[PDB]
RNA sequence: CCCCACUAUGCUUAGCCCUAAACCUCAACAGUUAAAUCAACAAAACUGCUCGCCAGAACACUACGAGCCACAGCUUAAAACUCAAA
């Protein structure tokens, strides 16, 4: 027929879906260094997904891992471990 | 099933720690567990003070016992660890490596919800 | 170096000092700021009481106790007593969100005590005991 | 209650009171200016009037 | 049971106690502790708590959408290019 | 042998561009209001850019500028709206002049 | 209503009681957005099939009868007198 007519196909310019920083990586309650990245330095509160930036699945995994570590003696509850205060800041929140 | 016993033992000298680990692994074997590995996480100050057997512990030695035990042995092992005096705190979990991580394509965006209210003029 | 809002950690080597004293040795000023009162107790790092002052102990009574003015007066009195006992720098630990939460601190500064750190210790249960029923107003 | 001894503190209190009154007046002026906020509510209402929401079809 | 002078602690910089207290209050507010204490003064019944949470979530949605629209349209606050027509 | 509309669209430079995000285009200023420059870059909608501090006087009507397009049209659907709210202008970053 | 103190009670175990604005007052299943869209408001209008329910207000979550571990109870549930409204 007419060669210049459009053709049905998938979007070639579609950018790959953005992946959470923890996508594809195992979250373990023993990895207190990683879990401490998602808790408040001063109050120990677990940050929300709007702060962490994680997906729902990884947010739930982080939450359950933090609770397990706190109850099993791996992680403090009321504050962030001082040994992990200088770890990379992966949470979108500034207090000062 | 495959379980991982996370164990916090009282900070003791090497002979006492070795004896306690041997006793715990022997108890696991007696209850039927096949111990696969014993991993030492080192001795560290506890995140918070723990009062176990009328004694306040500030430091503890962290170990992991990966094993395969019948479902009925978990309760008995929990009771045994509760009765033990050298164990600050022992918790048996299902082995994290058992649960395979499903592949994630990426964060699928959520479009703004539509047609929640009738388009009649207000 | 750069100033850090995080306190120095016990067991770590820190160059910060106050009159030659480490952060673990600075006395502690506990300010319980209730909704109707403000109590300030100065204690040593080894937990030795040194001074005490509340809005009640300053001659304020009834609703007048739960004011910033009464808390400031209590802070001045407590700071004066602590300075009499040899206290210069203090770590402030405040619990409660009463009217005297901040003004009492000011009183200490007016009394002559330098605040090196401020800590909130307001008791926040993780859903423990059940508080009283809501008022109808 | 002898003012002669207390002159310095009395003057400090008076200066603070005058500063508070002048600062209240300046705060009213600033609110009229609207610099602190991203925009005044009136100008924002004008902007939203220019681009109204359309919860209906036409 | 935890260590002390680690949680909710802010170091004062050159005796600037005002700024230190402001930072501490900002930290408590952002973490939501202040609102939690205020709501825990008197018991909030579960139905009342659910109603408050629903109202606050709807308020958050509306406020975020309004802020997004305001930011989107703010570029159009510039001068009138076709004045007189 | 008359060219069809599909042929024209297929070979049009705008179609050849693909997505407009982070594409360098050449715009022409056609209107100036104080420090606002209204630049037409061949798209459906013009962009509005602030006059740069450097070489501000060098921007006049008919000037050719290098823009980095971010969107051909600024539209967004908001809470409760039935149609996308459009400001009827593009989004581009004014880099400078093209000689 | 406000403040203080305390009890039944809230908790555990073993039985009962079987009621809620038990409401998302919007039944289950399958399907449509075509139009003739559509009283009003609410959370758009519908179609096929089936079950349950409804038939002016009040009397009436009542009386009597019956059933229930319930004995100041719960379920089912009227009628007479009255009004031109609800
Ligand atoms: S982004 Fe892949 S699991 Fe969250
Ligand atoms: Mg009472
Ligand atoms: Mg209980
Ligand atoms: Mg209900
Ligand atoms: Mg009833
Ligand atoms: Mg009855
Ligand atoms: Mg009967």
């Amino acid at each position: 027929s007419n060669e210049d007519l459009p053709i049905s196909m998938e979007n070639p310019y579609k950018e790959p879906l953005k992946k959470c920083i923890l996508c594809g990586k195992h979250v373990d309650y023993k990895n207190v260094q990683l879990l401490s990245q998602f808790v408040s330095p001063f109050t120990g509160c677990i940050y929300g997904r709007h702060i962490t930036g994680l997906c729902g699945k990884k947010q739930k995994e982080i939450t359950k891992a933090i609770k397990r570590a706190q109850i099993m003696g791996f992680m403090p509850v009321t504050y962030k471990d001082p040994a992990y205060l200088k770890d990379p800041k992966v949470c979108n929140i500034r207090y000062r | 099933p495959r379980y991982e016993l996370a164990l916090i033992l009282k900070a003791m000298q090497r002979p006492e720690t070795a004896a306690t680990l041997k006793r715990t692994i022997e108890a696991l074997m007696d209850r039927g567990a096949i111990v696969r590995d014993l991993e030492n996480l080192g001795e560290r100050a506890l995140p918070y003070r723990i009062s176990a057997h009328s004694q306040q512990h500030n430091r503890g030695g962290y170990f992991l016992v990966d094993f395969y035990a019948p479902t009925a042995a978990v309760e008995s092992m929990v009771e045994h660890l509760s009765r033990d005096i050298d164990v600050i705190r022992g918790n048996i979990v299902k082995h994290p490596l058992t649960q395979e991580l499903k592949e994630c394509e990426g964060i699928v965006p959520v479009p703004l919800a539509e047609k929640l209210y009738s388009t009649k003029k207000r | 170096t750069k100033f850090s809002i995080y306190p120095p950690i016990p067991g770590e080597e820190s160059s910060l000092r106050w009159a030659g004293k480490k952060f673990e040795e600075i006395p502690i000023a506990h300010i319980k700021a209730s909704h109707n009162n403000t109590q300030i107790q100065v204690v040593s790092a080894s937990n030795e009481p040194l001074a005490f002052a509340s809005c009640g102990t300053e001659g304020f009574r009834n609703a007048k106790k739960g004011t910033g003015i009464a808390a400031q007066t209590a802070g001045i009195a407590a700071a004066a007593r602590a300075k009499q006992k040899g206290v210069i720098h203090i770590r402030v630990v405040v619990k409660g969100l009463g009217p005297g939460r901040l003004s009492a601190m000011h009183g200490l500064i007016m009394g002559g005590l330098e605040v090196i750190s401020i800590t909130d210790n307001t008791p926040i249960p993780h859903n423990g005991c059940r508080p009283r029923k809501a008022r109808k107003l | 209650f002898r003012d002669d001894a207390c002159r310095k503190e009395i003057q400090g209190f008076l200066d603070c009171a005058a500063r508070a009154q002048e600062a209240r007046k300046m705060r009213s002026i600033q609110e009229t200016l609207g610099e602190s906020g991203s925009l005044l509510p009136n100008k924002l209402n004008k902007l939203l009037q220019r681009f109204p929401n359309k919860p209906y079809l036409s | 049971k935890h260590l002390k002078f680690i949680a909710r602690t802010v170091m004062v910089q050159e005796g600037n106690v005002e700024s230190a207290y402001r930072t501490l209050n900002r930290i408590l507010t952002m973490d939501g502790l202040i609102e939690d204490i205020k709501h825990r003064r008197y018991y909030e019944k579960p139905c009342r708590r659910r109603q408050r949470e629903s109202y606050e979530r709807c308020r958050r949605i509306y406020n975020m959408e309004m802020a997004r629209k305001i930011n989107f349209l703010m570029r159009k606050n510039r001068a009138d290019p076709w004045q007189g027509c | 042998n008359v060219e069809s509309f599909a042929s024209m669209l297929r070979h049009s430079p705008l179609t050849q561009m693909g997505p407009a995000k982070d594409k360098l285009v050449i715009g022409r200023i056609f209107h100036i209001v104080e420090n606002d420059l209204y630049i037409d870059f061949g798209g459906k909608f013009h962009c509005v850019c602030r006059r740069p501090e450097v070489d501000g006087e060098k921007y006049q009507k008919g000037t050719r500028v290098r823009l980095r397009l971010l969107d051909l049209e600024l539209t967004s659907r908001f809470l409760g709206a039935t149609t996308d709210t459009t400001v009827l202008e593009a989004n581009a970053v004014l880099l400078g002049i093209q000689e």
